[PDB]
């Protein structure tokens, strides 16, 4: 009741001379607007680096620690802190 | 006279206490199987709204609350742009009822019990909103400061517990404003009766009230302070249906001029319901002399006067989107402008700050079938400012791998849809039963007209 | 008539709605059962005032 009818069947184009690959492939569009129900919704970074996945390389780290660190002045809260002993 | 001459504005012609109370007294005590028609149409399509209404709740509590459509980056949808927007229609019908006893104006008078009432279905269609938007709707008495055998108690840090303190509030006050308004009223249609078994019901709904002036006194310095009571109220009430997005931290939400904004939008797009139905309440009930022309020429100019602080709310909140540097409110203009959901943002500057901009000119406001258009493309207007409001600041958000769509489902449409069934379903209640104008208080303005007509 | 007492009575009530409501939530945020919910301080004295004042139109109007 699971995996009943979810996909096509990619195992119908194995051929057994070309198991893995092959070049001979007619793509020829007959559908529109299929469901595919996915669950990321933006695929693109937006400029939300430096708060989602900082990248850099090694070739500036080796110079730079903490390059990808913002240095900032430590922010402003008005409901003060708890203390976590 | 300058201040005769605005009083005969609100009457027009010859008019004595008897003749004004008849054509009230004409709506109500017109009995069934007498009863003209309109009134048994209208209630059997608002029952067929109601029955809509009554479905879309009982597919609600047995399959879920996710029927609806509301993904998880927009979790609140129709069932909040729907309840902000019934908070906010019944907000203006307490300016009319309550902040304009304040200044004592006349031209409040006649509009009193058609925003009265107004209030009241329209926060009883809003108040099951915050009670069936809950995914567990049987557990909301949790949100209730209560002693149990728990030790628990609400948080009372949230804007929607305050939410329930707010309309609570609202709720029960409207009931006890709009009732004790009635006092005076329901005794001149017991009087009016001439049937025991209908002189009973307005014999015992007014509590027994003879006039009087050691009563009338103690009711007017119970109106006004009570008129003083629901004027910081409903400031405060659509101001905390307000809070509860701008306590939030998101881009479109923490703004901080939402409080102020907010209930602007109230008495933009509840006057805008105010004139949407008084506009069928003199063509269909010949309420032509009570319901004159210049009280729509000074709900035109008050709805201008909210809709220019809402003009000034969407370019405040799109300047500190800009004059704040981030790049999640940089993103907030452009996502509103552009994006999938732009053109919401852009049938929100043309039916709020660009159609309803005619309302300068009186060519546009004296005519009825041009007000009529203006306020029905408020209502329209004023749900896509809380739909821009709640969906576009949700469904895009600080992370990308959070964006959302909320296309809603047929059970988001019916149970708005439905809402508007429980809303006419107790309108027309209303009318029938129930005086549309209060007589105790025209019968003061035509004496207010005859007593500045004798100062000549 | 010289007026009534009746206005004193809408004070009287909405001083017992001010001063009981913000004193309800900090009963319960101090008192009765403190919770460290979202780092936020106990006598969080904003966040008590929209639903104290929503107490003092409450019972004012109750008296009214």
């Amino acid at each position: 009741r699971v995996g009943n009818n979810v996909g096509f069947n990619a195992y119908r184009l194995r051929t057994s001379a070309t198991p893995w690959f092959g070049v001979g492939l007619e793509v020829a569009k007959v559908g529109e607007n299929y469901k595919l129900a996915s669950t990321q919704g933006h695929f693109l970074m937006e400029g939300r680096k430096k708060d989602l996945v900082r990248y850099g390389t090694l070739a500036e780290y080796v110079e730079d620690e903490k390059f990808l660190q913002v240095e900032k002045e430590e922010p402003i809260s008005l409901i003060g802190e708890y203390e976590y002993n | 006279s300058a201040y005769g001459k605005m009083l005969e504005e609100l009457l027009g012609p010859k008019q004595t206490y008897e003749s004004v109370t008849r054509t009230i007294g004409d709506i109500v005590l017109t009995p069934i199987r007498k009863t003209p028609w309109g009134w048994p149409v209208g209630f059997v399509i608002a029952a067929l709204g109601l029955l809509m209404y009554l479905f879309s709740l009982a597919v609600l509590f047995t399959v879920g609350v996710g029927v609806w459509g509301i993904n998880i980056p927009v979790a609140w949808g129709f069932d909040i742009i729907n309840f902000v927007w019934w908070i906010g229609i019944g907000h203006a019908g307490t300016l009319i009822s309550a902040i304009l006893l304040l200044f004592r104006q006349d031209w409040r008078t006649s509009i009193n019990r058609a925003a009265e009432a107004m209030t009241i279905f329209a926060v009883a269609c809003a108040g099951i909103y915050p009670l069936v938007h809950t995914g567990r709707p049987w557990l909301d008495y949790w949100m209730l400061p209560y002693p149990g055998t728990l030790g628990m108690w609400p948080q009372f840090r949230s804007a929607l517990e305050w939410d329930v303190f707010a309309i609570s509030t609202y709720a029960t006050v409207s009931i006890l404003f709009w009732y004790l308004g009635l006092i005076p009223d329901l005794a001149s249609l017991r009087d009016r009766a001439t049937n025991i078994w209908v002189k009973r019901f307005y014999g015992f709904l007014a509590l027994g009230w003879r006039g009087g002036a050691r009563d009338w006194n103690r009711y007017e310095v119970a109106s006004l302070i009570l008129a003083g009571l629901s004027t910081p109220l409903v400031l405060s009430v659509h101001s905390i249906i307000s809070l509860d997005f701008a306590i939030s931290q998101l881009p479109g939400w923490h703004v901080t001029v939402f409080p102020p904004y907010f209930v602007a939008g109230a008495v933009y797009c509840g006057f805008a319901m105010v004139i949407l139905l008084l506009v069928p309440l003199r063509r269909w009930y010949k309420l032509h002399d009570l319901i004159t022309i210049k009280h729509f020429d000074l709900m035109g100019k008050v709805m201008l006067a909210s809709g220019l602080v809402v003009a000034y709310g969407y370019f405040a909140e799109i300047f500190y989107a800009w004059y704040s540097a981030n790049i999640y409110e940089y993103f907030l203009i452009t996502n509103r402008t552009m994006g999938p959901y732009a053109w919401s943002y852009w049938a929100l500057i043309v039916l709020n700050v660009a159609i309803p901009q005619l309302l300068w000119f009186k060519r546009f406001r004296v005519s009825l079938p041009w007000l009529f258009f203006i306020s029905i493309c408020i209502n329209i207007g004023m749900w896509f400012e809380r739909w821009v409001i709640i969906v576009l600041s949700l469904h895009r958000d600080f992370l990308p791998s959070s964006w959302g769509y909320y296309t809603p489902s047929v059970w988001d449409i019916s149970l708005y849809a439905g809402s508007f069934g429980w809303f006419f379903f107790l309108f027309f209640l209303f009318i029938r039963l129930l005086p549309a104008i209060s007589i105790f208080e025209v019968r003061d303005l035509v004496h207010k007209t005859e007593t500045e007509k004798a100062l000549a | 008539y010289r007026g009534t007492r009746l206005p004193w009575v809408i004070f009287g009530a909405g001083l017992l709605g001010a001063s009981g409501m913000f004193a309800l939530q900090t009963w319960i945020n101090l008192v009765e059962y403190p919770l460290n919910i979202g780092g936020r301080p106990l006598f969080s004295w904003p966040a008590f005032i929209p639903a104290t004042f929503e107490g003092m139109v409450l019972l004012s109007a109750f008296a009214a």
